[PDB]
RNA sequence: AGGUAGCUCAGUCGGUAUGAGCGUCCGCCUGAAAAGCGGAAGGUCGGCGGUUCGAUCCCGCCCCUG
């Protein structure tokens, strides 16, 4: 609604709950916090559990008049879906930038689906599995030329975030 | 051989009128009007007798084909009505 | 958005599906239709499976300026649950509107959370379970007195559309 | 000059359409995917009419693109 890009990151602040709590940030700048409220606060102040929160300064929202001009190109789009493996406590967010970056100007979609944990992974690590679609601009894009996009944001989530593909 | 077909159209059009499954017609078809079928052997024996037995045998083929074909077309178009008929009733819900 | 109120009553009304279509009726004059779109229009068409749609004329739904004047009674609610069993066929809102009518004044709110068929029930046969939530403007309602307007509003379903008390 | 399976095309000279790739649907594979292999379903052969016992094939007209 306010037309600006948002990034949640891991926090502490009460009264939210430590595992549950996101600090907003809008660009590098502290806009507020949301999550799940602490359980000792709701349990002292007689709240439902499990009671939710949010609150964000709006001044420290800068207004934002946007232009957008999108060129949508016609040609038809590449699915594929690529499965990582990373540490428990790699944030998702931060595979999907490193596979974007990895990814370049051809990756039109990525969507997480999947975040699976277990024995055929192994202790301490998660999967997490990501829809992908490619579209090239004035082409038809090859399933080759679709792979090398993808082969290298492989190559970019394993060199930020140590994804392992997973076989 | 030619007028003994009126014992193989008898024979479809009976087994055709008693399929009631899609999946029995479809194999009452292969056996009353596939490529193996009696039916498709006259019409396949049509090119080898001399030119002079063509023009009368090959029209008693083709009135006992059609034949068969119709009883067929006229029951796969039946059991496919009812087929579509029962998945509206069956996909029908309280829309309030 | 229009602020009126809206009934959907079971029609049959092409290129809509014969068993999952409504006309959508602003009092009695109808508006329009809605549901998923017939399976021979959407395979000749070359649409999507289950495609649904949905068209009105706004032209013919009246512009309302209400004035609500809401009184809010701050007095406990008695929450009480009803399950009733009817013929298959018989549509839903018929079955909570006849509860809504012989519930009267003190009934708050009337939900449908489970339409349940099965062996229990017998053929041709639903079960329906509505959550009531009833509430006085002046006085803490009894539980007697509750169960005599839900009584009331199970004598008021039997008698409109057969609804039978489950036991 | 062509129109042929949902798509892209090979091909059939009057009495059996036979097909290949993609796609789709299954099976193996994965906890589930994608990618892989593997199997399979899948065709009044552009429309209306001649001709013929019989037309995807020959004849007339028309629709479609280069």
């Amino acid at each position: 609604a306010s037309r600006v890009d948002v990034t949640l990151r891991p926090a502490q602040y009460l009264p939210w709950h430590p595992g549950r709590c996101a600090q907003v940030f809008v660009g590098e700048s502290s806009v507020g916090h949301a999550g799940q409220l602490h359980p000792a606060v709701i349990e002292r102040s007689g709240l439902p559990k499990g009671t939710c929160a949010v609150e964000l300064n709006l001044d420290a929202i800068p207004c934002s008049a946007p232009l957008p001009a999108p060129r949508v190109s016609p040609y038809p789009a590449v699915f594929q879906d690529v499965s990582l493996v990373v540490a428990a406590d790699i944030p998702a967010q931060a595979v999907a930038d490193a596979v974007r970056a990895g990814a370049g100007d051809l990756l039109e979609d990525i969507a997480l689906f999947d975040v699976f944990t277990g024995p055929q992974i192994g202790e301490h690590r998660k999967s997490l599995t990501f829809a992908l679609r490619f579209r090239a601009p004035d082409r038809t894009l090859t399933e080759d030329d679709a792979s090398a996009a993808r082969d290298a944001a492989v190559q970019s989530a394993a060199e930020r975030v140590g994804a392992v593909l997973r076989g | 051989s030619p007028e003994a077909l009126t014992t193989a159209v008898d024979a479809a059009q009976q087994a055709i009128a008693l399929a009631d499954t899609l999946d029995v017609l479809a194999r009452v078809k292969t056996e009353h009007l596939g490529d193996r079928s009696p039916l498709a052997l006259a019409r396949q024996a049509l090119a080898v007798l001399p030119k002079e037995q063509r023009a009368e045998a090959g029209k008693r083929v083709n009135a006992a084909r059609n034949a068969a074909q119709r009883s067929y077309d006229e029951r796969l178009a039946t059991l496919r009505a009812e087929r579509d008929a029962a998945v509206l009733v069956a996909e029908g819900i309280d829309v309030t």
